[PDB]
């Protein structure tokens, strides 16, 4: 019951969301759908 | 009910189980809304990720191909299929989900389930407004998005040669559909479309200006520079000065609102009338009833080279759109137009 | 490119512009830490 | 538990994470 | 009640979901890496768009024979 | 009910609604006249 | 004691007791807007043909020259002029001035001044009324968009001929040419603008239908519902709590607007910030930043190019390209 | 013949605008 | 810091809480200065990390290296790079100075004194103290004058600056005899912003640049001494609002005009933004297209004065609306362009016909070819050309990036000036919170509005 801080959890999930979006923007320059 | 005995039944038990406060209100309409809406949204997210468009249009519209958000789509099926319902059990697919996906049945799935999800949502608006005992103006307002959806994704493809000419569900596919309506239909010149444009831009004006006027004519209730903490849930006085707002807009614009109820009814009325007019115009376009031409100006421009207007420039641009987009957008016509006959200006 | 002595430090230089964006996001993390006090 | 909130949040989270793994997988697919 | 403040901040929730969230992520990864997406969803692989028979966009051009025609036109 | 009609109602149109009606009809004219003349 | 002529004029200009507030912003607005209105009406009715493209192909534009309401337009300034500031006293004759698109430049300069001073006058009336001042900030969005289509796009493109024609069909022409060159549909700022006006209609119908859903009974079925509201009344006319509970159990109980203050703030901020972003979309495409370019993005293992929906957009874009300014081009690449 | 009609309709809309600005029902505080 | 109950400003306005907290305000400012110096150092080192010796600096998405090279560091005749060590030194000095400024900002933000009034009366100030407000303004004006004179010193004795107008493709030249004529200096200021005049963006020679900098440096130092030794006059006191948020609003309007001016400088000026380092301007690329299509068709044995277009105007050469000969085509709209590759071919009648036929130069011809092939046309993907072109070239001009970004920033800062001007006026008036509900002004005014 609240043994991990909610802001710490939110910061970590925001980090995973930002890393996921950075991966998605990275993969548009390589591989399929990359104009090369 | 109503000073009668009326012994309880399975209907009454189910109704009492459905109409109660939950995290999400389910209700009777949720028997339709929740599965149909989940299937429409999930089917769109499935088609934008895996389901191909290589066989229905000869394009690429999925993330597995390499398309991003702006470019992926759930594509309308081939013109050869016409207005087939594309049932997975139907004749075209014959029960087989895999080749059902690539034949375009997913568009029919998303369209039919989205229509029934929209019906379920409006029934949910009716039901919730009944349970809370409020007037159903939210459902009356939602009547206009369903009117647009049925006229655009159902009436227009039913009027044209088939589902192929419906909008495919996806950002770049919607843009194709929009430029298609420009080139083939001259949908900019249509009075019903420009009524829709006036309604939407006026509704945005009303939204922005009601928000700014309310947020700039507040009463104090202060002892704090954050105004957002000056609002309590249950009281009986106006939070912003109606008379000051009316005075301000009377001296700025010349006319101003003085009835809150008519102000909010106007905020309700403008987008609904705009979207209904756009729906009626798209229904006209379903039968190729275009406002493409002005007969007097066209005959004047044919009998005078010196007559040149922006409308005639638009007509030329529309010829350019049609002739440069037909070959790659309509594979069913087998239009192999040579580079020779395409319209073209000097240089470029 | 960078001078030869700083060639092994090129990958650490390649990240350096994003620090201000991390600074504004760090301001938001700090506000979440003080619970939007 | 197994509430309406549970089922309604799982229907929109479980395929979402599966799909996010799916797009992240194809995001590194070469040609 | 659990008003979404003690349930996402609970180690009981977090231990059980430290396996289901990334197990789902790995399952979604394998669904795309093993070609099962290509198989079940009808999308052709990046090296299988044009066969020896045709070198252009395929056309359905039929309705009740559409199933076997897209069978014969696709990459098996 | 009685010999006279019990549902006797008065209609109202304030000057504001007169202004909306006149703007609406004249705007329909300005919009649609180019198309009716064609 | 207040007997001097300037102070009497000052108290007349700054007076709230006027039917229309003038103020010191209105003393710049009113002549400029009246000049622009006069020239716009006169030009729309009786303007002779205007050589917009600079290639001696004058475009009629006016009603007396055979246009209707939809087709009539105050034609942009000549491409030969560019941005060279063409007023009446620069032209040898009114005939030359009307040929080279002078009324458009006059209307554009006066209208930009008029809208800037309109936003200032909105602030100044809010100041003299004891109001809070940010309605001008909200009006800065359509002002920014008008300046983006009347000033910034001509400046970035080198010619006032690039401005939006003051008309209906001219506006449509401006859009077709704009998408041809820049692909505005594939721009995030324009996507934000479309989301802004779609959400503006969304939230206008939403808030209007929630307020109309929660109206309080004072009237009968004989009387229109607005007759239950009295101007200047202190009590609130609708049940905010009932509407809020409705919306919460409709979508999400926590994710509703419990403050009517914050709700109206959201209503103001959403289309204003989105119209700001799309006005900068036009402003950045003035300096050739354009929309996204996703042509030949997907290729197969053997290098063949798959057509895509973006490639269908590209095909329509080419059709919009080559036909626009069909005679004005002499060279392949359209850098000018 | 058409420019006559268009001009009349435009000045009619402007006249209704003028009458609506300067000849509205005066709102009352009560 | 504080919470909302002790300040009344929420977290989304938390900086407002330190309006009256002079020490924390100073720390936030110097920490921000550390951020600016940090981005300059980080981006500069990143740019020299991503620098290729062959390709010019406009092909590689560089926006700081062209600034340093315009100053005349590491470049020679024509604009080729001789060394990147000056750029590396600039980046490193910026990074380390940012570390020092960030230490200071963190110090005053976390443990610095709350207010500087009770102990350091030189630094502590109240916002309504017009004397000390002008004193701080004078200190910063002296600093600005010193910076302008640093540029003057760099142009006069510290290697000179890069001139694109010097013969042979331009080079780094030492400025001798700058134009100190007041008429030439202020005729730019009084000039119209429109075509043919361009306001101050049409400064087209380094002598005018450095003379204007001499004038701005001397006037800035003079204004600094004047402000330190005077107090604002009663007419200024009546004309102005004297709160900190009002001073912020004034600064916002000023830097918004500065951002719009920088947008136009990047898009149009080619002497302060040499085309070798920043790429061609829009007018430059259009005139380059017409120029190289003139010379190609000359070398293919054709006449240029003849061969009118489809419109009967002249495909290669026409006359501008004032009379002098200009390049044919839609590039006539860019007839106002002046570049170092057209002036040796341009005489009294505009483009000289015999000079344009005979006196072509190889470096001018190559420069025109490249200014065609690298036009400021591109997408957000950094795909070069018009929006209908292929995905084959990876190029968007630094002029395009600078002009677009700084127009966006200038616009939002004008809007921020509106927000702060309104709120500062309302806070001085007592309106920042709302209408008083019992002393409402409209209720004391007659009806009929
Ligand atoms: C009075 C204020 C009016 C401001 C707008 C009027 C239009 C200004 C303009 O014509 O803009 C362009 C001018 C520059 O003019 C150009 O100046 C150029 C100068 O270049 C010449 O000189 C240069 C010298 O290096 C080069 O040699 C170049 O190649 C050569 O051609 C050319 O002459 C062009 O023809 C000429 O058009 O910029 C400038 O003066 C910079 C001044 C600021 C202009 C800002 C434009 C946006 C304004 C307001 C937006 C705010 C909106 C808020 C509300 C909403
Ligand atoms: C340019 C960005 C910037 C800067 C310089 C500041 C600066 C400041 N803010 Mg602030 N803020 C910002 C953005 C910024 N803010 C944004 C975007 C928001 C919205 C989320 C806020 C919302 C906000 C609120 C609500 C409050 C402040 C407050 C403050 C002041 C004290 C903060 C404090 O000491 O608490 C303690 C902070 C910490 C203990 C964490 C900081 C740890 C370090 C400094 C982070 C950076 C580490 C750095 C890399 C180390 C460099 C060392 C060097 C040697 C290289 C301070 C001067 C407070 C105030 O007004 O004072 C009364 C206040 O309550 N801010
Ligand atoms: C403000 C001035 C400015 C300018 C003119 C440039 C210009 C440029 N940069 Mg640069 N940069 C800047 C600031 C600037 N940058 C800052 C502050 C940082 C620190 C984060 C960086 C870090 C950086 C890196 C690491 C790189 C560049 C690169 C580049 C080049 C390619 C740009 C590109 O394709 O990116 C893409 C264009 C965009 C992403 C558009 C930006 C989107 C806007 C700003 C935000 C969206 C607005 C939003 C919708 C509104 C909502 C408001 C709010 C709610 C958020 C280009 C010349 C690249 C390069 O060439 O290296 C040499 C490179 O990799 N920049
Ligand atoms: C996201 C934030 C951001 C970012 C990343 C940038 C980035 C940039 N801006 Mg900027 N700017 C911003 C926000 C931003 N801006 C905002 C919000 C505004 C207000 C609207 C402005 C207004 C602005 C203007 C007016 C200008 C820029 C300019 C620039 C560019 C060069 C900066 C420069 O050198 O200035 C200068 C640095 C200083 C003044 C600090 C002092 C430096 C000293 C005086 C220089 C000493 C040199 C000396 C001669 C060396 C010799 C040594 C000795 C031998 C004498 C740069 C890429 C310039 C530009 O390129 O125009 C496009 C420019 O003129 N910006
Ligand atoms: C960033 C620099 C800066 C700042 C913020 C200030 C700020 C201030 N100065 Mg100032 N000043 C400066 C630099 C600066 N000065 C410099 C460099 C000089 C040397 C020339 C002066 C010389 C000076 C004097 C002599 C006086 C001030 C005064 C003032 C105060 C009132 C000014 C006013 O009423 O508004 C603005 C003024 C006007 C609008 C009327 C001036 C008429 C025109 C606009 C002046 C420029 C003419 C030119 C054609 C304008 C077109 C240029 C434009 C297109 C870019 C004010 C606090 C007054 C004061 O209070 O003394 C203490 C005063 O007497 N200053
Ligand atoms: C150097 C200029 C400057 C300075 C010093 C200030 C200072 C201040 N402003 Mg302010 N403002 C400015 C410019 C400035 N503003 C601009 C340019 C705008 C845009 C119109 C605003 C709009 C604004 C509003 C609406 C408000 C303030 C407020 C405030 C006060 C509290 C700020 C705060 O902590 O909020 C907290 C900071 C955050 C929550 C972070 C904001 C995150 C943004 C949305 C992300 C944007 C990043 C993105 C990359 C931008 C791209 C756009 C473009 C470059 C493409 C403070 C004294 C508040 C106030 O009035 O208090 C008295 C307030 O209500 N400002
Ligand atoms: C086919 C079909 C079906 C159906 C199915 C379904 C219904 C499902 C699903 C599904 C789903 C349901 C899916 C999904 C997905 C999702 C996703 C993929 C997501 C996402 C998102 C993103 C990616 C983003 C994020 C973010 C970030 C991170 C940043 C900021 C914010 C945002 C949000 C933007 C069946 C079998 C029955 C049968 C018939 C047919
Ligand atoms: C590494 C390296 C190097 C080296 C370098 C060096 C050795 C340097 C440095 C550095 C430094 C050394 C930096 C700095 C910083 C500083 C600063 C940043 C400052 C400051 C100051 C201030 C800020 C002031 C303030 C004030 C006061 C306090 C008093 C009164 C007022 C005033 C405001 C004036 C080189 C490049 C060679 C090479 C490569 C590597
Ligand atoms: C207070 C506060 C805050 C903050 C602010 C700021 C803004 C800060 C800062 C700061 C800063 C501004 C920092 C900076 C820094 C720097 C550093 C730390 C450095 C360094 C150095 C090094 C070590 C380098 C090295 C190198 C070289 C020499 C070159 C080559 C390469 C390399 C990189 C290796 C916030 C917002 C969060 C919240 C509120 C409060
Ligand atoms: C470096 C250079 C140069 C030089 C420059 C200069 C020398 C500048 C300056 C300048 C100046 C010397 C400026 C001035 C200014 C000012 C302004 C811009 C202002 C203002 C303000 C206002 C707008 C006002 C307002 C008002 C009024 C009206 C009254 C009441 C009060 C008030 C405040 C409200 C040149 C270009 C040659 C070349 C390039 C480089
Ligand atoms: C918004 C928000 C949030 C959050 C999110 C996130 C996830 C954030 C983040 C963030 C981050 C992620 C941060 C970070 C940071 C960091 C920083 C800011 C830093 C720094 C520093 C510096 C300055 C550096 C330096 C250096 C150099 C220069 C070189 C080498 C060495 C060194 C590294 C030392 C949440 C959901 C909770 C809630 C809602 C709201
Ligand atoms: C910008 C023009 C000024 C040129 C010379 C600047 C140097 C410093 C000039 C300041 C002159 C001091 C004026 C003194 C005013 C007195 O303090 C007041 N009359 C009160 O005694
Ligand atoms: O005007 Mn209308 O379209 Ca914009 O690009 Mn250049 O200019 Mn003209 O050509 Mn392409
Ligand atoms: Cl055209
Ligand atoms: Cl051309
Ligand atoms: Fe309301
Ligand atoms: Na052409």
């Amino acid at each position: 019951i609240g043994r991990i801080p909610l802001w710490l959890v939110g910061t970590v999930v925001g980090l995973l969301a930002i890393g996921l979006l950075a991966i998605f923007f990275y993969g548009s320059y390589v591989g399929l759908g990359s104009s090369l | 009910i109503g000073t009668y005995q009326e012994k309880r039944t399975w209907f009454d038990d189910a109704d009492d189980w459905l109409r109660q406060d939950r995290f999400v209100f389910v209700g009777w309409s949720g028997l339709l809304l929740l599965p149909c809406a989940y299937f429409a949204v999930g089917g769109w997210l499935t088609g934008c990720t895996f389901v191909t468009s290589w066989y229905t249009h000869g394009l690429a519209s999925s993330y597995i191909e390499g398309c991003n958000f702006l470019t992926a789509a759930v594509s309308t099926p081939a013109n050869s299929l016409g207005h087939s319902l594309l049932f997975v059990w139907g004749p075209e697919a014959q029960g087989d989900l895999t080749r059902w996906f690539q034949l375009g049945g997913l568009w029919a799935f998303v369209a039919l389930h989205g229509a029934f999800g929209l019906i379920g949502f409006m029934l949910r608006q009716f039901e919730i407004a009944r349970s809370v005992n409020l007037r159903p103006y939210n459902a009356i307002a939602f009547s206009a998005p369903i009117a647009v959806f049925v006229s655009v994704f159902l009436i227009y493809p039913l009027g044209q040669s088939g589902w192929f000419f419906a909008p495919s569900f996806g950002v770049a596919s919607i843009f194709r559909f929009i430029l298609f309506f420009q080139g083939f239909h001259n949908w900019t010149l249509n009075p019903f479309h420009m009524m829709g444009v006036a309604g939407v831009l006026g509704a945005a004006l009303l939204c922005a200006i009601h928000g700014a006027t309310v947020e700039n004519t507040l009463f104090e209730d202060g002892d704090g520079a954050n105004t957002f903490r000056a609002f309590n849930p249950t009281q009986a006085e106006e939070t912003y000065s109606m008379v000051t707002a009316n005075r301000f807009w009377s001296q700025i614009f010349g006319v101003a609102f003085s009835n809150k109820r008519w102000l909010h009814f106007f905020m309700l009325f403008v987008p609904v009338t705009g979207l209904w007019m756009s729906a009626l115009g798209v229904v006209g376009l379903a039968l190729n009833l275009r406002a493409y031409d002005f007969v007097s100006q066209e005959i004047r421009a044919a009998e005078d080279p010196e007559f040149e207007t922006f409308y005639t420039k638009n007509i030329l641009l529309n010829e350019g759109i049609r002739a440069w987009m037909a070959a790659q957008d309509q594979p069913h016509e087998k239009l192999t137009l040579p580079e020779e006959v395409l319209p073209r200006g000097n240089a470029l | 490119k960078l001078p030869e002595a700083y060639a092994p430090f090129s990958p650490i230089v390649d990240v350096l512009p994003i620090i201000p964006v991390l600074f504004i996001l760090l301001a938001f993390v700090w506000q979440a830490s003080v619970s939007f006090r | 538990i197994f509430t309406v909130r549970w089922l309604a949040i799982h229907a929109i989270a479980v395929p979402t994470i599966f799909f996010l793994g799916a797009i992240t997988a194809m995001q590194f697919i070469q040609r | 009640e659990r008003p979404f403040s003690d349930i996402l901040t609970s180690i009981r929730y977090w231990v059980i979901h430290s396996i289901t969230v990334p197990s789902l992520f790995i399952a979604g990864w394998l669904f795309v890496s093993t070609g099962l997406a290509y198989d079940v969803f009808g999308s052709p692989r990046p090296n299988e768009y044009f066969t020896e028979d045709r070198q252009d966009a395929p056309l359905i051009t039929d309705r009740f024979n559409a199933l076997e025609q897209v069978k014969k036109l696709s990459a098996q | 009910m009685a010999r006279p009609n019990p549902n006797k109602q008065v209609v109202e149109l304030n000057r504001s609604s007169l202004y909306w009606g006149l703007l609406l009809i004249f705007v329909l004219a300005v919009l649609f006249s180019s198309y009716i003349f064609n | 004691e207040n007997t001097s002529l300037w102070a009497r004029f000052c108290e007349w200009i700054t007076s709230t007791e006027n039917r229309l507030y003038i103020g010191w912003f209105g003393v710049i607005m009113i002549p400029t807007l009246l000049t622009a209105i006069s020239v716009y009406i006169i030009a729309f009715i009786a303007a002779p043909p205007v050589d917009i493209d600079g290639i001696r192909e004058p475009v009629s534009g006016s009603l007396l020259y055979g246009n209707n309401i939809i087709t009539g337009a105050v034609v942009p300034t000549s491409n030969a002029i560019g941005l060279h500031f063409y007023p009446i006293w620069e032209a040898a004759s009114l005939d030359e001035w009307l040929y080279n698109g002078g009324p458009y430049q006059l209307v554009v300069c006066h209208f930009f001044l008029g809208v800037c001073c309109y936003m200032g006058r909105e602030w100044e009336l809010s100041y003299r009324l004891g109001m809070r001042p940010w309605i001008a900030v909200a009006y800065s969005a359509p002002v920014a968009a008008a300046t983006a289509v009347f000033i910034i796009y001509p400046i970035g493109q080198g010619s006032f001929s690039d401005g939006m024609p003051l008309g209906i069909s001219g506006t449509f022409n401006f859009m077709i040419v704009f998408q041809a060159e820049h692909n505005i549909l594939m721009h995030p700022f324009h996507m934000f603008g479309v989301a802004g006006v779609f959400g503006g209609s969304l939230f206008s119908a939403m808030h209007g239908s929630l307020v109309t859903s929660s109206l309080i009974r004072e009237t009968t079925e004989n009387e229109s519902a607005n007759a239950g509201y009295k101007f200047g009344q202190e009590e609130e006319t609708y049940n905010i709590v009932a509407a809020h509970g409705y919306f919460g159990r409709l979508i999400f109980q926590y994710a509703s607007f419990n403050n009517s203050r914050s709700l109206h703030f959201f209503l103001a901020v959403w289309p204003v910030v989105c119209i700001w972003l799309t006005a900068l979309g036009i402003s950045t495409m003035a300096f050739n930043l354009n929309g996204f370019n996703f042509n030949q993005s997907v290729v197969d293992s053997n290098g063949r190019v798959l057509n895509t929906w973006a490639d269908i957009i590209n095909r329509a874009n080419l059709g919009m390209e080559v036909m626009h300014e069909r005679n004005a081009h002499n060279f392949p690449l359209d850098l000018a | 013949m058409e420019a006559l009609v268009y001009t009349f309709l435009l000045i009619g809309t402007l006249g209704i605008i003028f009458f609506s600005i300067f000849f509205r029902e005066p709102p009352r505080i009560a | 810091g504080r919470d909302q109950e002790t300040t009344g400003f929420a977290w989304w306005a938390g900086n407002a809480r330190l309006i009256n907290l002079s020490g924390k305000l100073l720390g936030a400012h110097v920490a921000h200065a550390g951020l600016i110096v940090f981005w300059a150092g980080a981006m500069n080192l990143f740019e020299v990390s991503h620098f290729v010796p062959e390709k010019p600096m406009y092909e590689q998405g560089l926006i700081l290296l062209p600034h340093i090279a315009t100053l005349g560091y590491g470049v020679g005749p024509g604009g080729e790079v001789l060394d990147t060590f000056p750029y590396f030194v600039s980046g490193v000095l910026h990074l380390i100075s940012s570390a020092v400024l960030g230490f200071g900002g963190v110090y005053h933000s976390l443990i610095g004194p709350e207010t500087l009034e009770e102990s350091y009366p030189f630094f502590g100030y109240v916002w309504k103290d017009k004397n000390k407000m002008t004193n701080i303004l004078g200190y910063h004006l002296i600093i600005l004058g010193c910076g302008a004179w640093l540029l003057v010193l760099k142009a006069l004795y510290f290697g000179g600056v890069y001139d694109t107008w010097a013969p042979g493709g331009g080079d780094v030249r030492i400025i001798s005899n700058p134009t100190t004529n007041a008429a030439i200096i202020f005729g730019y200021i009084v000039k119209s912003p429109f075509g043919g005049d361009g306001w101050i963006v049409s400064v087209d020679n380094l002598e005018d640049i450095i003379g204007g900098h001499i004038w701005i440096g001397t006037l800035c130092i003079l204004g600094g001494i004047w402000h330190i030794y005077t107090t604002p006059w009663p007419w200024a006191r009546r004309a102005f609002v004297w709160s900190g948020e009002a001073y912020l609003s004034y600064s916002l309007a000023a830097v918004s005009l500065m951002g719009f001016t920088a947008c136009c400088f990047a898009w149009f000026n080619n002497t302060a933004y040499p085309s070798e380092f920043y790429g061609p301007t829009g007018p430059e690329a259009s005139q380059a297209q017409a120029f190289t299509f003139l010379v190609r068709d000359q070398r293919l044995g054709a006449n240029v004065a003849s061969a009118q277009g489809p419109t009967g105007l002249g495909k290669y050469l026409m006359r501008s609306p004032t009379g002098e000969i200009i390049f044919g085509g839609e590039t006539m709209r860019f007839w106002d362009f002046r570049g170092p590759w057209v002036e040796p071919l341009r005489g009294p009648s505009g483009l000289d016909l015999v000079k344009l036929k005979n006196d072509i130069q190889p470096w001018q011809e190559r420069r025109a070819a490249e200014y065609m092939t690298h036009a400021p046309l591109g997408s957000l993907n950094s795909v070069g050309g018009v929006a209908t072109e292929i995905n084959a070239v990876n190029f968007v001009s630094p002029r395009s990036w600078l002009a677009t970004s700084h127009f966006c920033l200038g616009f939002f800062f004008f809007v921020g000036h509106l927000w702060h001007a309104g709120r500062a006026r309302a806070a001085a008036a007592g309106f920042e919170k709302g209408i008083d509900r019992v002393d409402e002004p409209v209720l004391s005014m007659r009806p009929l509005d």
